């Protein structure tokens, strides 16, 4: 499709909207120009969703509790408010961890204050204090408590900060109040920011005056990798094979202790810029720790990232990096030789949250696949700035796409594969188009690193070339 | 490392020696993990009766609840009407979660919209959000009806749904004649089933309250059927099939069976089937209204009896032999249609399966949880099978329902060792299955975690989970099953007896140790 | 010792210390058992490829066969006709075994009689046995028809069924007009399916051979359906339902569905339903005859084409998507009835389930066995699902069937690693699943023993059994399932994907070891 | 019912038969008279089944392969002939054993020659020799081979004895040819006799000249217990708690070595008289080993049997017997106290093969349950002689009952419970009458001894008092 045809498609799709909705949505759809570096000249992002248009965006509670704080395994996270928010987000995200659940790890459990009408009418601060006492009684091995606010908390005037302070002083426990009420912001992005601020204010500076940790020149932290299907472990094995010491993982399979030890590392390796750039900038400005973005999706991006990371250290790390690359070259070369012929030339459209719509493009291109449309639920304009040079010319870019918009774009473009979330999977499967869940990896993975690339290629081949896609038309119709 | 011929997913890729060593290094260097002996000691403590006493003393903390919030049930009820868009006035994160929950349970598209209420509406309210959302939804997705529920934010700030919708119609955002039924669904009251009840009562009120003058009870020769919060498509199908066999005219109000089972034929159908607006308008003309799940249809019952003047029969959920018999006899009495020979033969075949499997089913102890009507029907059927429902948990149950279930248990010798718990979550149930171990658990997918915990105590302490209820996330297409009627009773019986036999086969598969009882014939 | 409050059956009563000590004393004192190290060494040897080479060199020994003898299938075919008594001329032990086998599979009464041929008849034949047995059976059990098959003793002796029955009618033991169809069913030829074919051909010949003068093909607007040896009641039901939805007139010849599913209502029904004699007499007047399982209905096909002059379509068993589509299109062509929207929606829902479960089903390796048509349909459906049927065993298959299955496998990329074996038993399959391990086994209850053996090698070597086929003895009410059509395809798909998910849940249930992959959502 | 009523019922049931069948069947139905000691004056047994009357009897192959030889675990049993007989009898009988199946134990496996048409036409002796060689190759740890003949073997003129002799001499292996063709005899009883003769001729005398076994005065052999659900183990624990040494078990969980060691024991304890009285009499006449019948069904019969067995030994065995009885008294007394009130006064009709119809009566009576009708598939007149004194007055006795006869008797008598096989279970379950499988114990058990009695009482209560039996009539049909 040429640029003019994509623009005409955008206008035709927007034709159905009322004037206000059409005017707003025209600013969130664009035709990619790779030469453009200031994406605000072509697309607008991080705005309010239009009412009643079936957006895919979540809330600030999802961005804070479900994304940042939830993966931290040795901490207990209280969904403060009614039962629904905690129930729907319980174990829905595959942020993998190692631990004994209910004893020393609590990721897949749902702790909630289960607000009733009386809690709404008279407040829930006393209930929160009693809940903290009961948590301490029944889960003595927890190493900290976070209180993730749901919508009613900020509307009824509850003061969770004072409760957190008093109970933390009384029990000598880290209690982190997070004001992640769902109505705040426009998406999960403000949840990321609020969670980062809570980490900064209540956890990160805990060992500022502690010098007992033995630091090495090769100390790195992994920031913004949430171990989806073990992605962070696949990245960590490569980083440690390179001679580096991964002190912390933020926050997949993460403990509060390594979060507290993060200010001691020599380098910060940020995978998800969108969710953790705030804390990365804070650590750079306070402790002087440099941070760099890296990409471990596909062999090409993985090799480039490994070389860039090793360039931040001495020659021994560079030699170990070359050794790692040489060791893993035959494996991913065999993966390419097996699967690229089955996937060469296939066109894919993506719609994921805030990092992956641009991060997984290199992995698709390593298999000979072309990304023709991409978009974000909640990315900012810096994410689109990074996205311009990764996307092909005259490709489609969408921000906070509506269900109708995505369906019409898919109808016109007709991609061979779609990568999006669970709320689009069955829609596009019923349309006869192979679909890959790009949030949960379709309960597969990991996809990061060389080990993840084999799984990624196998999954793309198994879904794109499945026989079921050739059977949707009845032979008598 | 990966071998291209046999690629490993996370399991068992992370069981490789290099990954094990890296994980051990991470744990020993930076996690500051408690010693394994302390972890084992604390786990053993959590399996004890003292821990159970501490656990049941909880007043403020809820751990692993077995319920959802009202707007989920409101959305499910709204999905049961023809070309109807569920519309949740409030914040969009709620709608994202509702859609994800239903998508994971049904493995189907779930259409629902939000008006995306933000901090701006947290003070002035969401009137403008309501106007713009109604206009945008009608223009874009073209529904014949928009059924409005609320999130907790809108309930807390006190948005007037009626006034907001009337203002939307007055300013021309939506046509005056366009049907916009509404219901307040506060998430801090009741549970998802309460939301289903509120949404159905709102829709029925919207369509019938102001046009009762020309209504005559029994003038259309039909029986209204209100299923309630139902997530088994087979239940809708079996009710419709059984009523069709009897030759009984019926109107299934809120029928989401079609829209939750659309075919994959190359096109996406946002809407499919559902109760028509004409069916809802003509509902007061029915002979009577039958509530399939009366214990969360109390507001609907009040409206139907007080406004439609329908003498709603006091019927339990048609689960199991006796209650299916009572439902069929009451339907026969209301409609005047005799119970046909096909249904009698079906009942006899269910009884035959009961006699065939009674030896394996007898005396088996069960812990079960779920919604009140489903739980009480399961308890009744288990008592009919000679099983022992030792633990009966209903997080969203009330005292009257508990009294009714206690009366049911007292009527059977197999309810002697049964205890009913209301307001207890699955952590309470974990304590119960540790301290007073049953043979099996019946419940939704969350119970899988409990099973894991029991297996951590030992193989002899493991309590296997039988997946009946909502939501089921870790198995495929179980939402197509049936739990109501003779068909549902046969399906449940087959599942129970074969779970027992599978467990026995697993326990006797050890060669030269326990395989003397590995019988070919059971 | 027993505690009255918790009484132990054999398992785990014999795991008590006193019983263990007594068993150890018995073994050490009097059994002269081989040392445990020698037993382990021999087992490990039996799991190897050298043992497989020795095992596949067998020419005379058969170990754990996967087939029965002809009169069993003859009895099953005879049971499908109205008020018909199966009558096996020969020795009574055969009839006792047939009845026990069918009783254990169906959990239903199975009526069948023998004339109790003994050493006296071993020289002079069983003519007197035939006369007395026919008279006694007709007088006592009052059937409208007696369908006569034979045991191996009668076949070896050389009893003339036709002459014996004619003499019985000539001497007044039974009335001349009483229908007594017969078939020679030698157990040393073919298998049970061959017996079904022989019995059906005998009955059809008895009712139609001498009255073909007034028959006109297609004069009753019906289609004859011959199901063959079928032990899933759901298959009969689904064929009848699908033909009824299309509005297609049909005659299901040999329909045992009613008599194998009689209700438990206080009375015993020896006979129920079945194909009527009028239906069989009018069969040549049908438009055409469709054989559901053509690979063991060859004699029936020869009779139907040569005598009824019906152009029997070349159709595979209606198993899975493509073959159900072909069956429906052929039925539409023959009857002139279009395929209705309900069947199209059912096909679309099956395709939707396929798309939902393809990620878990893809690449899974299977060893399967059973009857030729069932095995071929299962292989076809597995190929449609993206699965790999690595081992395909059919003890009663022939070379032409193997060639057809090889052609089916070559048409799919997922049949690359598949091998078809004919004349091999379940010991061969045990060797195959040890040396070339699949993910799962699909077969009857006998495969459970294979699973035990694999578990003895190790948990990582265990091959779980998925019970589809005949006979299923260690589970209850699986005979009510469906394997034909879209409904059967959905049931098989659900069973397969949920077996995979159950195995994955079992493998990832270890706390702090593998439970990182114990996902709530799959 | 009175005696006249039972006689009238018998005549009414027999009314439907043809004259020959009615005349034959009149001799196989009787009204019990406990004072009668010669049962042939009232009932006739062990005769040919009437053709076409749906008998429950099996064949000689079932009585030999399925009953006697099959339970022997370390031996491989070849169903010589077509595939059907071996396939239908594979693992259908719950004769429990301890072993590694396929390596050193082979009970639940089906070994067969799988006769084809060419084997029928030209014989199968060469096929049998090749099969024996293949068995030796693929199962080296087998301690013996038996060849159970099916019907065609005796009709085509195959000589399995010569093949067995030649291959046994060549391989130094015990190969036992059993001529258990199904057409021989009238039921499983001749199968029992043929299997006993094969044991006598080919296995039992193997260690006649061997004196290395160290015998003790308390050596006993359990004969005729087939470990159905572990019944033989439940009996053995009681016998060894009494101070006795159980050298052999015939044949449940039995090995060929203990069969060979049986002629060294001091006493033979015969549970199933019907199936093993032949070998018991042979051992008495040859080795001078006395044999005695015992009953371990129910606490009363178990205590009486234990005392009678201990009376055959010195005073130490009697003291140990009293200790065992005292130890187990509270357990079975608690079982009775729990279950007899739930079962008192219930009436039972039984129809089992050749021993149990009279053996389980004491266990039923220990629970307050009355047996009003009993019968045998294949028992002889000595079994009925033993049955007269166990059955109540004016109770019904049936030999080789037909399906029609049993259904009509059950319709008239209306028992609270029926104990029979798998071929009657679903018939009587559909009639609304609780049914217990008295062959396989309904896949439960054991029922022997005190531990068995607990399970027996629990099973009878669970089936007789199940709620399902109160639901067969639809409420719109009460
Ligand atoms: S945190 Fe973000 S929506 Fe960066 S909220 Fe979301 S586990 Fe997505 S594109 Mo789900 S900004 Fe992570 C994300 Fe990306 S939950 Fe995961 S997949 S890389
Ligand atoms: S936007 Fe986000 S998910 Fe929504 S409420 Fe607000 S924090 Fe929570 Fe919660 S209980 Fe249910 S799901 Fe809501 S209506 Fe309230
Ligand atoms: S009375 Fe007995 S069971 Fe009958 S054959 Fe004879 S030994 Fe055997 Fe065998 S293969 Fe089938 S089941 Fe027979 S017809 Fe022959
Ligand atoms: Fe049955």
């Amino acid at each position: 499709m040429s640029r003019e045809e994509v623009e005409s498609l955008i206008q035709e799709v927007l034709e159905v909207y009322p004037e206000k909705a059409r005017k707003d949505r025209n600013k969130h759809l664009a035709v990619n120009d790779p030469a453009v570096t200031q994406s605000k000249k072509c697309i607008i992002s991080n705005k309010k969703s239009q009412p009643g248009l079936m957006t895919i965006r979540g809330c600030a509670y999802a961005g804070s509790k479900g994304v940042v704080w939830g993966p931290i395994k040795d901490m207990i996270h209280i969904s403060h408010g009614p039962v629904g928010c905690g129930q729907y987000s319980r174990a829905g995200r595959r942020n993998y961890y190692i631990g004994t659940t209910g004893v020393n790890a609590f990721v897949t459990m749902n702790f909630t204050s289960d607000f009733q009408e009386k809690d709404i009418v008279f407040g829930g601060d006393k209930k929160l204090a009693k809940l903290i006492d009961e948590v301490e009684t029944l889960f003595p091995l927890n190493k900290g408590i976070s209180v993730q606010s749901e919508c009613p908390i900020g509307l009824i005037g509850d003061d969770i900060e004072s409760v957190s302070k008093v109970k933390g002083a009384e029990l000598s426990k880290t209690i982190v109040p997070v004001r992640c009420e769902g109505f705040r912001g426009v998406s999960q992005s403000l949840g990321h920011h609020i969670a980062n601020d809570a980490v900064r204010d209540w956890v990160l500076g805990k060992r500022d005056e502690d010098t007992t940790f033995a630091s090495t020149p090769y100390d790195v932290a992994i920031i913004g990798d949430y171990n989806i299907g073990g992605d962070a472990w696949s990245s960590r094995i490569l980083l440690e094979e390179m001679g580096l010491r991964c002190v912390a993982q933020w926050s997949g399979d993460g403990s509060i202790s390594e979060i507290e030890l993060t200010p001691k590392v020599k380098l910060n390796l940020v995978h998800c810029y969108r969710s953790m750039n705030y804390i990365s900038r804070h650590m750079e400005e306070k402790y002087g720790i440099p941070w760099m973005e890296y990409n471990f999706f596909g062999p090409t991006k993985t090799i480039e990232s490994l070389r860039a990371i090793a360039a931040k250290f001495d020659e021994s790390i560079q030699k170990k990096c070359e050794e790692v690359i040489a060791k893993y070259k035959p494996e991913w070369e065999a993966v390419v030789a097996k699967y690229r012929p089955r996937l060469e030339g296939k066109r894919v459209m993506l719609y994921i949250g805030g990092l992956r719509p641009r991060h997984v493009i290199g992995a698709y291109e390593d298999l000979g696949m072309e990304v023709v449309g991409t978009g974000y639920e909640f990315a900012h304009n810096d994410d689109y700035d990074r996205t311009m040079k990764e996307m092909g010319d005259s490709t489609l870019l969408y921000d906070d796409v509506t269900g109708y918009e995505f369906e019409e774009f898919v109808k016109r473009i007709k991609p061979d594969l779609i990568g999006s979330g669970i709320k689009e999977k069955f829609i596009f499967q019923k349309m006869g188009i192979p679909f890959r869940e790009m949030h949960s990896w379709d309960y597969s993975g990991p996809y990061h690193g060389f080990d993840g690339f084999a799984i990624f290629a196998r999954d793309m081949d198994m879904t794109l070339n499945n026989p079921c896609w050739k059977k949707l038309q009845a032979p008598w119709e | 490392s990966q071998q291209v011929d046999k690629i490993k997913a996370s399991y068992p890729l992370f069981l490789d020696q290099d990954y094990k060593d890296m994980l051990a290094k991470k744990r020993d260097g930076f996690e500051e993990k408690y010693p394994q002996d302390k972890i084992d000691e604390v786990f053993q403590w959590t399996t004890t009766k003292e821990y159970q006493e501490l656990n049941f003393q909880r007043e403020a903390l809820t751990v692993n609840p077995a319920k959802a919030c009202q707007p989920l049930g409101a959305v499910l009820c709204a999905l049961g009407f023809e070309k109807t868009m569920p519309y949740v006035h409030g914040s969009q994160g709620c709608v994202a979660y509702f859609r994800s929950y239903f998508n994971r349970h049904f493995r189907e598209p779930v259409s629902c919209v939000s008006d995306s209420m933000t901090e701006d509406a947290a003070v002035f309210g969401g009137q403008q959000n309501m106007k713009d959302g109604l206009q945008n939804c009608k223009a874009t997705y073209k529904p014949d009806m928009i059924a409005v529920s609320t999130t907790c934010m809108a309930e807390v700030i006190g948005d007037d749904l009626n006034a907001f919708i009337n203002n939307s119609k007055k300013e021309g955002f939506i046509p005056d004649e366009f049907p916009v039924p509404f219901a307040h669904t506060p998430s801090f009251v009741g549970s998802h089933v309460t939301g289903w009840d509120n949404m159905f009562e709102g829709i029925a009120r919207y369509f019938t309250l102001k046009s009762m003058d020309d209504k005559v009870v029994g003038s259309n020769k039909k029986i209204n059927i209100v299923p309630g919060f139902e997530t088994y498509l087979g239940n809708f199908r079996v009710i419709k099939r059984m009523l069709s066999e009897m030759g009984v005219g019926y109107s299934l109000l809120s029928d989401p069976e079609e829209v939750l089972d659309t075919p994959a034929d190359g096109q996406f159908r946002m809407y499919a089937g559902g109760t028509t607006q004409e069916e809802m308008k003509d509902a007061p003309n029915a002979l009577n209204t039958v509530l399939l799940q009366p214990w969360h249809l109390e507001k609907t019952k009040k409206f139907v009896e007080g406004t439609w003047k329908h003498e709603v029969p006091k019927l339990n959920i048609p689960m199991g032999l006796d209650w299916t018999d009572e439902f069929l006899m009451k339907v026969s009495e209301i409609s005047g249609q005799p119970i046909p020979a096909s249904l009698t033969k079906e009942r006899g075949r269910l009884v035959d399966m009961m006699t065939d499997s009674h030896t394996w089913l007898h005396g088996k102890r069960f812990a079960l949880w779920g919604d009140p009507d489903f739980v009480m029907g399961l308890v009744k059927f288990l008592l009919e099978l000679g099983c022992e429902p030792v633990h009966i948990l209903c997080h969203n149950g009330n005292k009257r329902w508990k009294k009714a279930v206690d009366a049911i248990l007292a009527a059977s010798p197999y309810g002697k060792n049964a205890t009913v718990y209301i307001g207890k979550d699955l952590w309470h149930l974990r304590s119960l299955v540790f301290t007073d171990k049953p043979d099996f658990m019946i419940g939704n997918s969350y119970g899988k975690f409990i099973q894991r915990d029991t297996l951590h105590k030992g193989k002899e302490f493991e309590v296997p989970l039988i997946r009946i209820g909502f939501p089921i996330f870790d198995r495929h297409h179980l939402h197509r099953s049936t739990t109501l009627g003779y068909e549902g009773a046969m399906q449940i019986l087959t599942t129970l007896v074969n779970s027992i036999l599978e467990r026995l086969d697993e326990e006797t598969r050890g060669m030269q140790a326990t395989d003397y009882n590995h019988d070919l014939v059971r």
